[PDB]
């Protein structure tokens, strides 16, 4: 459409399998506007997503914050799909705790 | 030391019937306002929000800008309607109004508006003016927004005396926020490099505010200049992460150490040290099976 | 300083048929306006231009069609003629600034059928000798009766040279039938003069009328003659006894 | 509506005062203009008031604007006999081309000459043709006096016509009655209006 969004998965505090934790998802450097988002637990959504008032940077590049509450585990799948008409498919990017 | 205030506003113009105008204020890196296209009234993300106006003083403003949303909508509208077909629908207006403040009784108060994503008009002055390498046809548009003068004359008074004075008040009313010292917190991990036999080791440090940070991988007193400063990521508790990267030789982790300086600390450094017992331990608690890694 | 032009003054259409109002500027004005004037409203915005190739709709554009082929000339297009667009249209232009600078109007008229169109018949009725012996005054009174559509203009002339002192007109014509909706209307006007002046053989007086009616491109197959735009008139002499 | 004028139709003596009201709910108000309208004529613009306590003049026309109110006031001081005419206020939402006008239904003036000696009769006038048919003519009235239409669809009244004949310095009041029936009188043909006592109806 314009451009491509910049989708970045990082936990709030240091990860620990069993702790509560917050996982956030940054998204970026979008044009237009209208963006899709959603966070998932190994193959469905979460049900309840908090996102932040979308807003722009001084080069006029829109961002948002989605947050959500979540357990790290050995096993569990975390991902946050994007859904924008830059990509003709939704771009979803896994969580790598290691990144 | 030196605040910039600013109004974002997001028009977007889906056809000739279909529109929505979205704004969120900030004051420094802090979000003080929240007014969406299905809200009437202006919201408050934070207490001192309103400043030193007073319940009065606000409304009056409020009116002022709930009829400059219905009026700027209608008016864009029209502006597409006197280019057609030269620009169509859909269209992407942003405006960047606002006031940084300055030592002393002095400020600098701007007025950016960016088209279809470009920035293209500025106000100036006593006018709207198109800014160089702008396109011609927006030439009409403007001449046609400078014949009212009734606008021009309410937003040269928006910005030489309301902003700094709204902001002056501002600074006062939210100085407990502002100055608010929030710790680092710092973990180490590790990833694969896009070079073979080397090594991406990774320092997060996350939860600090303010936002000037300094960190870096150290080995005794030698700053390893292939340490790269990550963007400011930010966390929905209004504090920052950033993550510094160290390409090393695999074998070569040992003896690093990653150094975090913070306001908030107090002299007292973050250092993290690569082979110590508590990375050791830490590691371990965040352990998993490397499904879809990158 | 800034003048605008419409044409025509005066139109008569059949329920059906396209009818093309006219509008011309030469202020080198952008943009454009299309008003139509009714009872019990104000002028109502029915398309605009901003400028030649442009036509947006107004605020009620429906059974109207709107055309811009130039900076000077702006057209209202009527593709199918109905008796709810019988009303009087104005036409206005203006630079980037507020104002509008607006024409002299448009008479519509929206009939079913031109069989109802009727020119008038002109009557000059003599001042009484009550008048001329109490008032030394004497009124002339015309009537111009049984026309259709509203669309005149009385004139009064005395021997050749037209009249405006003494001269009065009613403002409205006034339907001999009031009931029934073709209704032909009928209306008088008075010439007040001097006794001394009437009685006076040499002075010949002319009650001469302006219709807006019927053109050559209207069908006419009626066996009556064709109720075109006329000037139809009555005639009376100064009387010594 | 968004904008009303009020009232809808005013009368006043030759050489008296009009005042002309309008209101209006138009969200923004940038300016409001007056405009005076002849019968059959376009509109001629009078006077433009552009602040929230505006207060303008065009000679003899004098207006206000309460933008706070939302009301315009239009003055007419001393009126001849040519203000005839239909005064209608316009509001326009932006100080540019970009606005909308805003048009009021217009209030209708009607400025009355005074009849400084009624002579109220009601003539007789026959045709200039040999056709036998006739009109009624009720003239010299006072400006007071007000003409009214038939209740008979057979009689055919026209309204008050005030006429100058300049060189005399003489304005005169009338109307004219007339029917295609044989039963119809001029001395009877006015009697739907108020008719003064001292009215003149000559016999024929
Ligand atoms: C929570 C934060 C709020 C978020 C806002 C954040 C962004 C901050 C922007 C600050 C500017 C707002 C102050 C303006 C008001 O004081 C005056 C006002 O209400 N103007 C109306 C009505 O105007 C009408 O009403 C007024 C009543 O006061 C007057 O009478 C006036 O004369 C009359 O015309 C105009 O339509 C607005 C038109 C401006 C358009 C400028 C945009 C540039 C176009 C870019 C070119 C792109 C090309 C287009 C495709
Ligand atoms: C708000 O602040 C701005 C400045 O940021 C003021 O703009 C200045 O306005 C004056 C007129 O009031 C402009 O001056 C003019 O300069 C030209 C020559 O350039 C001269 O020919 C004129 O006679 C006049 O002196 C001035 O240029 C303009 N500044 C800029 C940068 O364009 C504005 O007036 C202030 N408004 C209020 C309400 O305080
Ligand atoms: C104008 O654009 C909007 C947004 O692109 C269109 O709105 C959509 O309408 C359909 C049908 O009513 C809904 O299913 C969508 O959810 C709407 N989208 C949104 C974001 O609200 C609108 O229909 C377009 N109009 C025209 C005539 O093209
Ligand atoms: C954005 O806001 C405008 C109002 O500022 C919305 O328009 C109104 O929608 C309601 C729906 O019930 C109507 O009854 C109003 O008459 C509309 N008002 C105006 C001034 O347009 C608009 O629908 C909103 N758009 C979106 C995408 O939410």
């Amino acid at each position: 459409i314009q451009k491509t969004p910049q989708i970045q998965v990082y936990s709030r505090h240091p990860p620990e399998n069993g702790k509560p934790n917050i996982l956030n998802c940054y998204v970026t450097q979008f044009h237009p506007p209208h963006i899709e988002i959603q966070m998932l637990k190994n193959g469905k959504k979460i049900p309840k997503v908090e996102m932040s008032d979308m807003s722009f940077s001084k080069d006029w590049s829109f961002y948002i914050l989605a947050h959500t509450e979540f357990t790290p585990t050995e096993t569990d799948t975390y991902a946050c799909r994007v859904k924008h008409a830059s990509m003709a498919e939704p771009k979803t990017v896994y969580w790598d705790r290691d990144m | 030391k030196n605040y910039t205030f600013r109004c974002l506003q997001m028009s977007s113009f889906a056809n000739r019937s279909w529109s929505r105008t979205d704004s969120v204020v900030w004051l420094g890196d802090l979000q003080t306002h929240r007014w969406s296209n299905d809200s009437a009234t202006i919201s408050f993300t934070k207490p001192w929000s309103q400043g030193k106006l007073s319940n009065q003083q606000w409304e009056k403003l409020q009116h002022m800008f709930q009829v400059y949303r219905v009026s700027f909508t209608r008016d864009i509208q029209e502006l597409v309607k006197m280019m057609s077909p030269k620009e169509d629908y859909p269209i992407e207006i942003q405006l960047s109004a606002g006031c940084e403040m300055y030592p002393g009784n002095a400020s600098e108060s701007f007025l950016h508006v960016a088209f279809q994503g470009k920035y293209v008009v500025r106000f100036w002055g006593t006018s709207w003016q198109t800014v160089p390498g702008a396109p011609s046809w927006l030439d009409l548009p403007i001449k046609v927004l400078n014949a009212d003068q009734g606008t021009s004359a309410t937003v040269q008074m928006l910005l030489n005396d309301t902003c700094p004075l709204f902001v002056r008040g501002l600074l006062e009313a939210g100085k407990s926020d502002l100055e608010k010292q929030e710790k680092p917190v710092a973990w180490l991990s590790s990833v694969p490099s896009s070079a073979h036999g080397h090594r991406q080791l990774v320092c997060h440090v996350s939860g600090f505010y303010p936002k000037p940070v300094w960190v870096m991988w150290m080995r005794g007193d030698q700053e390893q200049q292939g340490t790269h400063r990550g963007d400011f990521l930010p966390n929905a508790d209004e504090t920052w992460y950033l993550q510094a990267t160290l390409d090393v030789e695999a074998g070569e982790e040992a003896g690093l150490a990653c150094r975090v300086k913070h306001s908030s600390l107090g002299g007292q450094d973050i250092i993290l040290y690569w082979g110590s017992l508590h990375h050791i331990l830490d590691a371990q608690k965040m352990v998993w099976n490397h499904r879809h890694h990158h | 300083e800034a003048a605008v032009t419409q044409s025509p003054r005066n139109k008569v259409a059949v329920t059906g048929g396209k009818v093309t109002l006219s509008c011309n500027q030469t202020n080198n004005h952008n943009n454009m306006y299309w008003y139509r004037q009714d009872t019990g409203h104000g002028l109502r915005l029915i398309h605009y231009s901003y400028g030649a190739g442009s036509t947006e709709k107004g605020d009620i554009p429906d059974g109207y069609k709107a055309s811009r082929p130039s900076q000077e000339n702006f057209s209202l297009i009527l593709e199918l003629a109905t008796p709810s667009q019988t009303s009087v249209y104005f036409c206005a232009s203006g630079d980037e600034g507020y104002t509008q600078y607006f024409g002299p109007g448009t008479r519509l008229l929206v009939l079913e059928d031109l069989k109802n169109v009727f020119p008038p018949e002109v009557a000059v009725f003599e001042p009484s000798e009550a008048e001329i012996s109490h008032t030394q005054k004497a009124t002339l009174v015309c009537l111009a009766t049984g026309f259709y559509p509203d669309h005149v203009e009385l004139s009064w002339w005395v021997n050749g040279k037209e009249v405006h002192s003494g001269v009065c007109t009613d403002p409205q014509p006034l339907k001999e039938q009031p009931a029934l909706n073709d209704s032909r209307y009928a209306l008088s006007s008075r010439l007040r003069v001097s006794a001394t002046f009437w009685q006076n053989p040499r002075n010949h007086f002319r009650c001469q009328v302006q219709f807006y009616g019927l053109s050559e491109n209207d069908e006419w197959t009626q066996d009556r003659a064709k109720p075109v735009t006329q000037i139809v008139s009555a005639e009376a002499w100064g009387r010594a006894d | 509506t968004q904008v009303e004028q009020s009232p809808q139709s005013l009368v006043v003596r030759q050489g008296e005062n009009s005042v002309l009201q309008c209101n209006y709910s138009v969200t923004p108000d940038n300016h409001l203009r007056w405009f005076k309208q002849d019968t059959g004529k376009g509109l001629v613009s009078l006077t433009v008031l552009v602040d929230q306590k505006d207060k303008t003049s065009n000679g003899r026309y004098s207006a206000t604007l309460d933008k706070d109110a939302k009301h315009s006031t239009l003055h007419i001081t001393a009126t001849l006999l040519d203000d005839t005419a239909t005064y209608i206020c316009v509001v326009g939402d932006r100080g540019s081309a970009l606005g909308r006008l805003h048009f009021g239904a217009g209030t209708q003036l009607i400025v009355i000459p005074d009849i400084q000696n009624p002579d109220p009769a009601v003539y007789q006038l026959r045709d200039s043709k040999s056709s036998d048919k006739s009109v009624c003519l009720f003239t010299d009235f006072d400006s007071q006096t007000n003409v009214s239409q038939s209740k008979d669809s057979d009689v055919y009244i026209t309204d008050k016509c005030v006429l100058d004949m300049r060189s005399m310095d003489f304005k005169s009041n009338s109307a004219v009655a007339w029917s295609n029936k044989s039963d119809f009188a001029c001395a009877n043909a006015f009697n739907n209006s108020i008719i003064p006592e001292d009215t003149f109806f000559p016999s024929p």
